[PDB]
C-alpha cells in the first residue's frame, strides 16, 4: 500500500539552493514517472524513465534533472530553487497491466530565507468538569502554536499506542497574524474519551506534534536554537477529581 | 532463410522512339533487404538514378522500384544489373520493349 | 470501395555493437504517405504523399515521438530475441511488423491486423477476433505471456476499432481525388513464336489503379490456370500499375484462346483475342 | 484534455451525487479514477476502457462514454471525504503516462443524531494561565465563524467519531492571549443554537 | 496515425 517509497517526505530550503528527491518503484515495476502538484493546480507530468533510460519528457524545467539507476531507483534534482517551486512531488511506477501506482509524495517548501523557521510550542488542555457531568464524555484539546512553515503531523498517543478513534485535527492550520506574509501557524486537535476512561489515573494521554524544519543542509546564525526536524510533546494523566 | 530477387525491366509508358519516357527496374521478393541495383545503357551504368523508399510484402520479402528518364531508340540497348547475397554473380536482365 | 491503412516496421541489428536501425512506413492501400528512419542526427517523420502535408505540427510530433520510442524499445526486443535463439552479437537480425485496418465498400471496420516476423518468418500474430495470439514456437510463446500480462491485444483492438478507422476515413476524405478514384486498364494482346510451329500469347493490362486485377486465358471456354505465365503486378511510377499473362499456344490452324480482364475501373469485364 | 466538474462538492450524509470528467484524446487507452486524501498520494479506485463499461466497488460506481466518465457515489458517508482525481492514457502516446484533471474536492457533511450544543472552558494541563474554549455537540446545520479580532483564534468545525459507541461529534475551539477572554462570548460572531448550554 | 506502445510492449 502502494509499494512506491519516496524520500524525504518533507523538505524546507531557501531560494537558490538545490534539493534531491528519491523514489523506489514497486517491486517488479521497471518505470518511474515524476509528477508535480503545485497549489490550486493539478498533477503535471515531468519525466519518465524505463529500466535505466529516459523514455518520455513532460514540462520539466531545464534547471530540473532526474535519473534512473541500474537498481531501478530514481532521483529528481531541483536546482536554483524559486518560491514557485514549492509543491508536492510524486512519483509513480507502472504495472505491466498499465496502472500507475503513486508514492506518498515529497513536500518541498522554498523560503526567501530560513530566519522565519520556528518549531511549535505544544499544550494539552484537560476536560471541563461541566462536560463530564453533562455528557459522561471527556474532551482533551491540544494546541500547537507559533510554528513556521506548516510542515506538522499531529498525533494522539494513549498508553503508549497511537489512537485514531475519537480524534479530529483541523485540516488546515490557522494563521496567527493573518495579514503578515510569513505568519506563524496554530493547529488544534481533539481527543474524546468516556468520562470513566479519563477518570482512571492509570491512563496516559500524550499529544505528539512532529515538526519538519532544518536538516543540517542549511546554516544557522541566531540566538535561539536551530529550528530542526523535531517532535514536540505535551502530556496529561487521567484524573478522578 | 534467404530469398533471391525477382527482377522486371520495363518502361512507364509503351516504348515510342524519340518520345521521352522512364526506364523502370522492379526488384522484389528478396530477403534480406540489402540489395544493389544499377540501370545500364549499352552495358554502361546510368548516373542520376532514383528509387522508391524500400518496403516489404505480406510474405515478409522486400521490394523497390528503380527508375530514370530516357528517350529510347533502335540502336541503344537498355538493361538492369542486380546484386544480392543470394546471387553468386551480378544478375543482368535486358529491356525488351516487344515483350 | 475496399480500403486499408497499414504501418510496416523494420528493426535491423547492426553487426556487431552498432545502434540498430528503426524504419516505419505508412500506407493507405498501396500509397505510401509517411516515413520515419532512425538513422539521422535529428530523426523526424516525413510526408511521402501530397494529401498528408496539410496535417499540423502536433500530428508530426505525435508520430515522431511514437517512432523515436519504438527505436528505443525495438533495440531491447532485438536483444530479447537474440537470447531466445542463443544468437551472438555478431550477425545481422531483423524484426518485421505490419498492422492496420481494412474497410469494405461500406466504410466500417472489416478486419484488423498485427503480424510480426523475426528474420523473415512468421513469429507472432493477432487472431481475427483481436483478443488472442498465434505464437510460432516456444520463443514466441515467451513474447505471448509478456503481451498477455501487458494487455497488448485489448489496446490494439481499441486502436484498430477506434483511431485506425477514424484516421483512415480522414485520409480517404483528404486524398479522395487520388485514393477513391478508379482508373481502368488499357488492354492489348501480343503474339510471338517460341519455336517451330509453337506460339506464345501475351495479354497486356496498363495504366490501371488500384493494383487489384485478374488476367485469365480461356481455351474454347475453359480456364487454363496451369500453362500460364502470370507475371507480378508492377508499379508504373505515375502511381498506376501494369500486368501481363502469357500462354504456350500451338498454331493449330484456328484461334480458341481468349483473355479476360476484370478490374473495378471497368463497367463490364473485357474479352480480348489476337487481332493480326 | 481532461476537465473535472464540479471543483468542490458539498454533500449531506446519505445524499448521492455523480462527479464528472470530460476528456479529449486521439484515442482512449484507459480512464482512471484515484482518491487522494490530504497528505497522502493518489490511491487507485478503477480503470475503464470502453464506452458503456461500468465498474463498482462498495459505495462507488464508475461509468464511461465516448466524451465523459462519471463517478457516482451512493449515500455518501463522512469518510468518503477526499479529492477525486480523473486521469486518461492516450493510444496516440507512448508509455503509460496519465494526464490528470484538477479533481473534485468532496466534503460530506455528517448527520448528527442527538445534538447537545454547549460551550466549555478547558484549563491547561501543565499548570498555566492559558485557557481554551470548546464549542461542541452542535448539529450539522450550525457554522462556526472567524473573529475580526486578531487576538482571538477560532478553528473551523471538526467531526470526531467514537466508532465504538456509534457516536459522531462536531467541535470548534477558541482561545485568546487576552486575560478578559470568556466562553460565553467566544463564539459571539457565530449564529449559535438558542438551546446552547453555558455552564457556570 | 500509428499506435503508441505502452510500457512492457517489448518482444
Amino acid at each position: 500500500d502502494s509499494g512506491v517509497t519516496q524520500t524525504p517526505k518533507h523538505l524546507i530550503t531557501a531560494t537558490g539552493q538545490r534539493v534531491t528527491l528519491r523514489c523506489s518503484p514497486r517491486s517488479g515495476d521497471l518505470s518511474v514517472y515524476w509528477y508535480q502538484q503545485s497549489l490550486d493546480q493539478g498533477l503535471q507530468f515531468l519525466i519518465q524513465y524505463y529500466n535505466g533510460e529516459e523514455r518520455a519528457k513532460g514540462n520539466i524545467l531545464e534547471r530540473f534533472s532526474a535519473q534512473q539507476f541500474p537498481d531501478l531507483h530514481s532521483e529528481l534534482n531541483l536546482s536554483s530553487l524559486e518560491l514557485g517551486d514549492s509543491a508536492l512531488y510524486f512519483c509513480a511506477s507502472s504495472a505491466r497491466s498499465g496502472e500507475l501506482f503513486f508514492g506518498e509524495g515529497s513536500r518541498l517548501t522554498v523560503l526567501e530565507d530560513l530566519k522565519n523557521v520556528f518549531p511549535p510550542e505544544v499544550a494539552v488542555f484537560e476536560p471541563s468538569e461541566a462536560e463530564i457531568s453533562h455528557t459522561q464524555k471527556a474532551t482533551l484539546v491540544c494546541l500547537a502554536t507559533g510554528f513556521y512553515p506548516d510542515h506538522v503531523e499531529l498525533s494522539w498517543w494513549v498508553n503508549g499506542k497511537e489512537v485514531h478513534s475519537g480524534v479530529c485535527t483541523d485540516p488546515q492550520p490557522l494563521k496567527e497574524q493573518p495579514a503578515l506574509n510569513d505568519s506563524r501557524y496554530a493547529l488544534s486537535s481533539r481527543l474524546r474519551v468516556s468520562a470513566t476512561f479519563w477518570q482512571n489515573p492509570r491512563n496516559h494521554f500524550r499529544c505528539q506534534v512532529q515538526f519538519y524544519g532544518l536538516s543540517e543542509n542549511d546554516e544557522w546564525t541566531q540566538d535561539r536554537a536551530k529550528p530542526v526536524t523535531q517532535i514536540v510533546s505535551a502530556e496529561a494523566w487521567g484524573r478522578a477529581d | 532463410i534467404q530469398r533471391t530477387p525477382k527482377i522486371q525491366v520495363y518502361s512507364r509508358h509503351p516504348a515510342e522512339n524519340g518520345k521521352s519516357n522512364f526506364l523502370n527496374c522492379y526488384v522484389s521478393g528478396f530477403h534480406p533487404s540489402d540489395i544493389e541495383v544499377d540501370l545500364l545503357k549499352n552495358g554502361e551504368r546510368i548516373e542520376k538514378v532514383e528509387h522508391s523508399d524500400l518496403s516489404f510484402s505480406k510474405d515478409w520479402s522486400f521490394y523497390l522500384l528503380y527508375y530514370t528518364e530516357f528517350t529510347p531508340t533502335e540502336k541503344d540497348e537498355y538493361a538492369c544489373r542486380v546484386n544480392h547475397v543470394t546471387l553468386s554473380q551480378p544478375k543482368i536482365v535486358k529491356w525488351d520493349r516487344d515483350m | 470501395g475496399s480500403h486499408s491503412m497499414r504501418y510496416f516496421y523494420t528493426a535491423m541489428s547492426r553487426p556487431g555493437r552498432g545502434e540498430p536501425r528503426f524504419i516505419a512506413v505508412g500506407y493507405v492501400d498501396d500509397t505510401q504517405f509517411v516515413r520515419f528512419d532512425s538513422d539521422a542526427a535529428s530523426p523526424r517523420t516525413e510526408p511521402r504523399a501530397p494529401w498528408i502535408e496539410q496535417e499540423g505540427p502536433e500530428y508530426w510530433d505525435r508520430n515522431t515521438q511514437i517512432f523515436k520510442t519504438n527505436t528505443q524499445t525495438y533495440r531491447e526486443s532485438l536483444r530479447n530475441l537474440r537470447g531466445y535463439y542463443n544468437q551472438s552479437e555478431a550477425g545481422s537480425h531483423i524484426i518485421q511488423r505490419m498492422y492496420g485496418c481494412d474497410l469494405g465498400p461500406d466504410g466500417r471496420l472489416l478486419r484488423g491486423h498485427d503480424q510480426s516476423a523475426y528474420d523473415g518468418k512468421d513469429y507472432i500474430a493477432l487472431n481475427e477476433d483481436l483478443s488472442s495470439w498465434t505464437a510460432a514456437d516456444t520463443a514466441a510463446q515467451i513474447t505471448q505471456r509478456k503481451w498477455e500480462a501487458a494487455r497488448v491485444a485489448e489496446q490494439l483492438r481499441a486502436y484498430l476499432e477506434g483511431l485506425c478507422v477514424e484516421w483512415l476515413r480522414r485520409y480517404l476524405e483528404n486524398g479522395k481525388e487520388t485514393l477513391q478514384r478508379a482508373d481502368p486498364p488499357k488492354t492489348h494482346v501480343t503474339h510471338h513464336p517460341v519455336s517451330d510451329h509453337e506460339a506464345t500469347l501475351r495479354c497486356w493490362a496498363l495504366g490501371f489503379y488500384p493494383a487489384e486485377i485478374t488476367l485469365t486465358w480461356q481455351r474454347d471456354g475453359e480456364d487454363q490456370t496451369q500453362d500460364t505465365e502470370l507475371v507480378e503486378t508492377r508499379p508504373a511510377g505515375d502511381r498506376t500499375f501494369q500486368k501481363w499473362a502469357a500462354v504456350v499456344v500451338p498454331s493449330g490452324e484456328e484461334q480458341r484462346y481468349t483473355c479476360h480482364v476484370q478490374h473495378e475501373g471497368l463497367p463490364k469485364p473485357l474479352t480480348l483475342r489476337w487481332e493480326p | 484534455q481532461v476537465t473535472q466538474s464540479p471543483e468542490a462538492l458539498r454533500l449531506q450524509e446519505g445524499e448521492s451525487s455523480s462527479l464528472n470528467c470530460s476528456y479529449t484524446v486521439s484515442g482512449l487507452r484507459g480512464l482512471f479514477w484515484y482518491r487522494q486524501d490530504p497528505g497522502k498520494g493518489p490511491e487507485f479506485l478503477f480503470t475503464l476502457y470502453s464506452a458503456g463499461e461500468e465498474k463498482e466497488k462498495e459505495r462507488l460506481k464508475a461509468t464511461l462514454t465516448k466524451k465523459e466518465s462519471f463517478l457516482h457515489i451512493t449515500a455518501p458517508k463522512p469518510e468518503d471525504s477526499a479529492t477525486y482525481l480523473c486521469a486518461v492514457q492516450d493510444l496516440g502516446t507512448s508509455g503509460s503516462r496519465l494526464t490528470f484533471g484538477e479533481g473534485t474536492q468532496l466534503t460530506v457533511n455528517p448527520n448528527i443524531q442527538n445534538p447537545d450544543p454547549a460551550v466549555y472552558q478547558l484549563r491547561d494541563s501543565k499548570s498555566s494561565d492559558k485557557s481554551v474554549c470548546l464549542f461542541t455537540d452542535f448539529d450539522s446545520q450550525t457554522n462556526v465563524s472567524q473573529s475580526k479580532d486578531s487576538d482571538v483564534y477560532i478553528t473551523d468545525k471538526c467531526v470526531l467519531d467514537m466508532r465504538s459507541m456509534d457516536f459522531k461529534s462536531n467541535s470548534a475551539v477558541a482561545w485568546s492571549n487576552k486575560s478578559d477572554f470568556a466562553c460565553a462570548n467566544a463564539f459571539n460572531n457565530s449564529i449559535i443554537p438558542e438551546d446552547t448550554f453555558f455552564p457556570s | 496515425h500509428p499506435v503508441g506502445q505502452a510500457d512492457y510492449f517489448e518482444y
